[PDB]
RNA sequence: GAUCCGUAACUUCGGGAUAAGGAUUGGCUCUAAGGGUCGGGUACGAUCAACUUAGAACUGGUACGGACAAGGGGAAUCUG
RNA sequence: UAUCUGGUUGAUCCUGCCAGUAGUCAUAUGCUUGUCUCAAAGAUUAAGCCAUGCAUGUCUAAGUAUAAGCAAUUUAUACAGUGAAACUGCGAAUGGCUCAUUAAAUCAGUUAUCGUUUAUUUGAUAGUUCCUUUACUACAUGGUAUAACUGUGGUAAUUCUAGAGCUAAUACAUGCUUAAAAUCUCGACCCUUUGGAAGAGAUGUAUUUAUUAGAUAAAAAAUCAAUGUCUUCGGACUCUUUGAUGAUUCAUAAUAACUUUUCGAAUCGCAUGGCCUUGUGCUGGCGAUGGUUCAUUCAAAUUUCUGCCCUAUCAACUUUCGAUGGUAGGAUAGUGGCCUACCAUGGUUUCAACGGGUAACGGGGAAUAAGGGUUCGAUUCCGGAGAGGGAGCCUGAGAAACGGCUACCA
RNA sequence: GCGGUAAUUCCAGCUCCAAUAGCGUAUAUUAAAGUUGUUGCAGUUAAAAAGCUCGUAGUUGAACUUUGGGCCCGGUUGGCCGGUCGGAUUUCCAACGGGGCCUUUCCUUCUGGCUAACCUUGAGUCCUUGUGGCUCUUGGCGAACCAGGACUUUUACUUUGAAAAAAUUAGAGUGUUCAAAGCAGGCGUAUUGCUCGAAUAUAUUAGCAUGGAAUAAUAGAAUAGGACG
RNA sequence: ACCCACUCGGCACCUUACGAGAAAUCAAAGUCUUUGGGUUCUGGGGGGAGUAUGGUCGCAAGGCUGAAACUUAAAGGAAUUG
RNA sequence: GCCCGUCGCUAGUACCGAUUGAAUGGCUUAGUGAGGCCUCAGGAUCUGCUUAGAGAAGGGGGCAACUCCAUCUCAGAGCGGAGAAUUUGGACAAACUUGGUCAUUUAGAGGAACUAAAAGUCGUAACAAGGUUUCCGUAGGUGAACCUGCGGAAGGAUCAU
């Protein structure tokens, strides 16, 4: 989430070992540290282009990505920095040989290189654990608005 | 802590108890090949029941089958190697049919009579 | 002990969890070194498979770098001016991680003007080559070198004293030197 | 449950040891060593259910201690010694050697070799790092570790190696048509040349595989050892060669010698 | 006393209720929130004047509504 | 291995239950009981209570023998055989037993550690230890303080022990040491250049912090500040070195320092030999126990995905006193509201949350045979939990241990 | 349902039946039960359609978008023959499957590495009057997957496969004297060893991997804020 | 306005019954052991009993939700003859 | 013929119910608070390092001057280590007292159901137009079945002007 003011917080937030000399006079004034996920997922430019600080974030941070791989769609963006998708699926009973809906909340990180709106389908995948419950963070969006543009005004 | 030692139980027991037609076919079978249990017919019924139902079960598979072909010949290299099955019948389609009295005459309680050395089935 | 465990706790439903099984030893935690300033005194701790660790409580020195002057010198610890968990452990003078204290400079300004023959603030031939061929680059910085007149400067823990026993950081510099100074006086 | 566990039980023993329900509880853990205690074969079960050698385990111990069998060439006087697959036992009296290698079954086979070939094994080196003070090293599945390997091997790679002191003496890629063991899975102990390798980054490679009968199949990487190329060997296999006949095969070939 | 927590049967739903049952309260030293007024082309600056409420340290022979002041409570029967 | 039969009526056809019938790794009980093999067995109720005995100890040529022990022979006047006691080391965290708790817990299949610890086995791995560096540091080897024992004792009573006198180490506590080389800082001087120099100190590994290297997405240039190698003194730099992963601030290395300074053999058994300048000089065979770092193996701890019985006469639940997330710290072996501070208002629910019940440990499996199902699993294997009930902790690689201790309750 | 004075049910004697080293009883559970019904019930009058309509959750939901035709390659059964000393492969035939092409036809995609395959042909030919046949390098196949870049609408279902403890189950082999079992054993020169074994199947939801593209969803381009260059 | 023929959608009757049912009967109660168009609701021998208890609605009367122990071999439906 | 209810006897089961009734089990407020662990102190005794004296020893190498290492022994002095009893403050936290809460049980005068049940007493409600057709809902009333009013149904005793 975040949202500007970047050093808001009493701590004063930097990249841990990323050093900028002030004896040497540079044009970004901020030396900036990233990597590459892996499993070629992109490394949105919101991450590099970013004046944004997040420890947890999986490709400026010091997170990483490894096991599960999994989608949901977006139901709740209210915790900052964080949100839950739920997971469908369709859980198989033989007796009766037919199935019913089930459904699972996965809360996850995410990073704020991610502009994300509830309803958006969302690729997370799996993390240390990062908080008591959250185990997962949001490595790309497959949706965008959910046409958000297409509910304007009249002809 | 010992691998528990396996067992099972070598005979079956009819439902209908009390059926004045099998009583007199169980008797005859006792009376003629010697036996003094009924178990020892419901023994032999029980060891066809369970190769009529291999067989049955072999049968559903299609000609030709991998298990059906293996499974199946040894069922019947079996059988007529002991002398229950014939060697004129050799396919099993058989061996669904078979009967009782033909396990039966292959017991060395019966052989023994059968040869003579004996002439009586309880003599034997 | 202290328990590490998640089995207290209610879960992200927030019902309520039954006991299950006892307190594990491998789930303990310990107490705070709550460490302070002045006069070393130091306990091991006896941690999981040997494994020492050194819980420090009342250090006087610690290890201090100029990260941008490329060295690292042994000084005294003035006292702790700034804490972002709690304000009591400035209160207190409590060392502990991210802790922004204030040192020394003697040994800083000992180096320097004999290195760059320069003395902040306000003769030998192989010497002179070296000054010489050094500066242009003395130029320090103004929120830095003003501070050594007060014989003190300001500087961040980057150690864990109740885990190491050190006590351990560097001088603050440009942008996050900034960021306490403005915290400083904002307060003050 | 408290620490390590030192007892195993009958029936929670690994299967291709081949030992026998009843006539005990207990069988013997396989010591910690170079080799996984599920992969592995105790001295005291070489010494007595394969080799016949010994009738109480007593008696294991009894040739044991006075210095007999011996391991890639050094004494292992432990009776629960964990010896893998490559290893080489040797028993100087009956002047007789022996190397560890699967079945067509996946099991450890009875298998006589020379005394030059005793001399040397292959092993697979697992990892290649570097080391401290800038000395790179490799590991091999029995747990070897060997300063200043090739630059050119790397991981999979099986590697000869001399038993009379730790140096390799050569070393094999993994590449498209190499020979081929396969130590784990339903094919293990299947001999298959490599027909190529399946990616998937994040984990468990598939490498297809193929003997000749001109038969195919699959296992994941971890499982494959390379042995050297089409056709040769750098050891000699067992009898049966991995092929695995079907079980009409087998039947047949069991009655087809049926002459007394 | 006051602040905070907590409060049963029953009921005409308004009550019962300060139900019952509990914790806290000095001194001193700090922090935070809460306002007025004036000039702005057709974001903020400058100045002055008020005890309230909450939070935090320190301190004492564990005391603090320190005198004064200030409801005992509960379950029933008869009866208006 | 796809079967029905008796009972409502005066008779009739249905509906429908009751009864019959067969099996049970299903218990009990009654009567009867000859042979072979096979062999479960205080689970159910009371994870109720326990007399007595036993169930954990352990020595190799190879840590410690002045037994005032035995044996004597056999080279042994330091020791040398055998060996009580005791010290030291290691084990007692395995095994065995039970099923009380436990309902998203455990457990199962499947995952993760780029999120950690690991005695041991196995394979690797250590030339650096002192000091202003000629009148020097024990290295041919530095220090005591204790058991057993001797002797004097206390108590009704225990695997209680006090005072006094001895003596060991692979216990305790100290502490020397070894090649060459190179790179770094200083710099006495001498002389002005484009500048170069004698010799002084620092540099094992581990610990703590800061900085730096660890390239690779295909190719070229100018300039600033430093400053490297080669001069055919305008100048050039030509070959220029790169490990792993899907992915890292990875492995690894370098710079400035840090440390009540980790480790770097004061140990043991067999043999005793070479080699001359005859010093008992200087060398030297096999293998034992150690020892730091890494790997391996035996493990452990957390961990992803999905899956539980009855219940709405439980519909809302969660932040009291953490509920859900953010920052920083603390703590842990380590991730993490695990804890704290500050801030925010979140988290779950008819796709059944939350609550309740369970005469509930989970699983491999068991019984019943058309099939679909139904019911069961305290119990030979695997995993978990416990040791009368709670909590706490010492020892250690590993215990929140109970045939360990401490406290409260019974 | 028997017994109130000739009791086919009681108490016995006689005789008879069923199972038999075993047989009865009590309690539970399973089959019989299509009396819990997914397969597979019943609801006018036997037990059972809410007085009525609206309606969210739930379940369910019309039709239509590459079909049709052509060419090629090589598999496994079965026939008529057998060439051969029980099994063999060619050509003749059907039959049922797999792959790849051209028909206006993305197969993600460029930048090389690779090529196995022919539009090739460079010579000719073992040999049946020759397209029956393959060795054979100099113009001319991509996908068969390597690896680096640049990106990709989401699912369900089905296929094959990897990963998978043993005991138990199904089940092969083996004459524990039989059998329940066990995993043994079987041959000799039985005086100094020879030797076959210790299979296979199931393992279902989820997760992983692969083939399919019917069936059933999902997303797209209408204020053009579209698509390619 | 009325007559005749057609056609949608109505309330109903008549005759049949291929078909269904235990039958009475039924153009649905049919297209069901040759058992699957979609979906909602209720019943599981008779009494005990729509009782006890809790919740909830109501001014009240009462409505909605709604058990058990125990007892019992029948209760019940349609049709036939008396 | 069948058949309904009150009333009366025997036996059994569950219900309501003064006792602000009783018991077990799981959580838990508030107050009190053991113990070990961590920590501020403590210092029985028991030594280390350092400084100086007095009495002897051993020599780096000299004719007199000159001088190092280790070790033992008593007046006295500067700056630290171990360490028992004790003790400050903490987290952890058994347990005790008094309450609350949830679950599973449970006594009770008396009250009031049902059944065994078929019969006994009183009547005749139902079954035939059951002798006032029956039955539903609601309301009031009566020893008992039941009667009566308003509106329904035919399962009516009418498929019909
Ligand atoms: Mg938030
Ligand atoms: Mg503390
Ligand atoms: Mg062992
Ligand atoms: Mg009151
Ligand atoms: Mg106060
Ligand atoms: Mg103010
Ligand atoms: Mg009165
Ligand atoms: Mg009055
Ligand atoms: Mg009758
Ligand atoms: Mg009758
Ligand atoms: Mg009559
Ligand atoms: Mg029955
Ligand atoms: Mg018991
Ligand atoms: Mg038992
Ligand atoms: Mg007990
Ligand atoms: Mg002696
Ligand atoms: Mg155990
Ligand atoms: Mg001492
Ligand atoms: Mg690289
Ligand atoms: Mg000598
Ligand atoms: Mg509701
Ligand atoms: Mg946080
Ligand atoms: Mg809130
Ligand atoms: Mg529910
Ligand atoms: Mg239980
Ligand atoms: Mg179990
Ligand atoms: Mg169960
Ligand atoms: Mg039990
Ligand atoms: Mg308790
Ligand atoms: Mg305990
Ligand atoms: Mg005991
Ligand atoms: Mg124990
Ligand atoms: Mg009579
Ligand atoms: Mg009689
Ligand atoms: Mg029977
Ligand atoms: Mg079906
Ligand atoms: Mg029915
Ligand atoms: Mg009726
Ligand atoms: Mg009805
Ligand atoms: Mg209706
Ligand atoms: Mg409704
Ligand atoms: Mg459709
Ligand atoms: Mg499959
Ligand atoms: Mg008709
Ligand atoms: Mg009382
Ligand atoms: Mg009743
Ligand atoms: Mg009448
Ligand atoms: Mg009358
Ligand atoms: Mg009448």
């Amino acid at each position: 989430s975040t949202e500007l003011t970047v050093q808001s917080e009493r701590a004063f937030q930097k990249q841990p070992h990323i050093f900028n000399n002030p004896k040497v006079k540079t044009s970004k004034r901020t030396k900036r540290w990233y990597k590459n996920a892996g499993l070629g997922f992109k490394t949105p430019k919101t991450a590099i282009e970013g004046s944004y600080i997040d420890k947890k974030c999986p490709f400026t941070g010091l997170v990483s990505i490894r096991g599960k791989i999994l989608t949901g769609t977006v139901v709740s963006t209210k915790m900052h920095r964080t949100i839950v998708i739920r997971r469908a699926y369709l859980h198989y009973i033989p007796k009766y040989n037919r199935y019913e809906k089930r459904h699972k909340n996965v809360p996850v990180h995410v990073s704020p290189a991610f502009r994300v709106q509830v309803g958006d389908i969302v690729t997370v995948g799996q993390c240390r654990p990062i908080s008591k419950t959250v185990r997962f963070n949001v490595v790309k969006v497959s949706a965008a608005a959910g046409k958000a543009n297409k509910q304007f005004a009249k002809f | 802590p010992r691998a528990p030692r396996t067992y099972s139980k070598t005979y079956s027991t009819p439902k209908r108890p009390y059926e004045s037609s099998r009583l007199d076919a169980e008797l005859k079978l006792a009376g003629e090949f010697g036996l003094k249990n009924k178990k020892e017919i419901y023994r032999i019924s029980f060891q066809l029941s369970k190769i009529r139902r291999a067989a049955r079960d072999l049968l559903t598979r299609d000609e030709k089958d991998p298990k059906r072909l293996f499974e199946g010949n040894a069922l019947i290299r079996r059988l007529v190697r002991v002398g229950v099955l014939s060697e004129d019948k050799k396919k099993l389609d058989y061996v669904l049919a078979l009967k009782v009295e033909d396990f039966l005459e292959r017991r060395l309680q019966t052989q023994v009579y059968k040869l003579g050395l004996a002439k009586s089935v309880h003599h034997a | 002990g202290i328990s590490r465990d998640s089995r207290h706790k209610r879960s992200a439903t927030g019902a309520k969890r039954a006991q299950f099984r006892k307190k594990r030893k491998f789930e303990l935690g310990r107490q705070p070194a709550n460490t302070k300033i002045g006069a070393k005194r130091i306990h091991s701790v006896r941690t999981r498979g040997g494994n020492k660790k050194y819980r420090a409580l009342r250090i006087e020195t610690g290890n201090f770098s100029w990260a941008s002057e490329g060295i690292s010198k042994k000084t005294r610890i003035a006292g702790v001016v700034y804490h972002p968990s709690n304000n009591e452990l400035v209160r207190t003078n409590t060392l502990t991680k991210a802790a922004i204290v204030q040192i020394d400079a003697t040994p800083f300004r000992q180096w320097f003007e004999a290195h760059y023959g320069q003395t902040l603030g306000k003769k030998s031939k192989n010497a002179e080559r070296k000054w010489a061929a050094r500066a242009a680059s003395a130029k320090i910085e103004s929120s830095v070198e003003s501070q050594f007149s007060a014989g003190r400067l300001y500087a961040c823990i980057s150690s864990r004293p109740g885990q190491s026993g050190r006590c351990d950081g560097y001088i603050l510099e440009g942008e996050e030197l900034a960021f306490y100074l403005r915290r400083l006086t904002a307060k003050k | 449950a408290r620490g390590p566990k030192k007892h195993l039980k009958r029936l929670a023993a690994p299967h291709h040891w081949l030992l026998d329900k009843l006539s005990g509880c207990y069988a013997p853990r396989p010591s910690a060593g170079p080799h996984k205690l599920r992969e592995s074969l105790p001295l005291i079960v070489f010494l007595r259910n394969r080799l016949k050698y010994a009738l109480n385990g007593r008696e294991v111990k009894a040739i044991l201690m006075q210095r007999h069998v011996k391991v890639d060439g050094k004494v292992r006087t432990d009776t629960t010694y964990p010896a893998g697959f490559m290893d080489v036992i040797t028993l100087d009296a009956t002047n007789e050697n022996f190397r560890l290698v699967y079945d067509v079954k996946g099991r450890f086979a009875v298998h006589r070799i020379t005394d030059e070939e005793a001399s040397y094994k292959l092993g697979k080196v697992k990892k290649v790092q570097l080391g401290k003070k800038g000395v790179p090293y490799v590991v091999t599945h029995d747990g070897r570790t060997i300063r200043y390997p090739d630059p050119n091997i790397k991981v999979n790679d099986t590697v000869k190696i001399d038993l009379a002191s730790g140096k390799i003496t050569d070393f094999i890629k993994f590449d498209a048509g190499k020979l081929v063991y396969v130590t784990g899975g339903r094919n293990l102990g299947r001999i298959g040349t490599i027909v190529h390798k399946e990616r998937h980054d994040g984990g468990f490679d598939l490498v297809h595989i193929k003997d000749s009968l001109d038969n195919t199949f699959v296992t994941r990487l971890n499982n494959v050892f390379v042995i050297g190329e089409q056709g040769k060997p750098y050891i000699s296999l067992p009898k049966g060669k991995g092929i695995k006949l079907s079980i009409a095969e087998e039947r047949d070939r069991r009655r087809a010698q049926q002459g007394l």
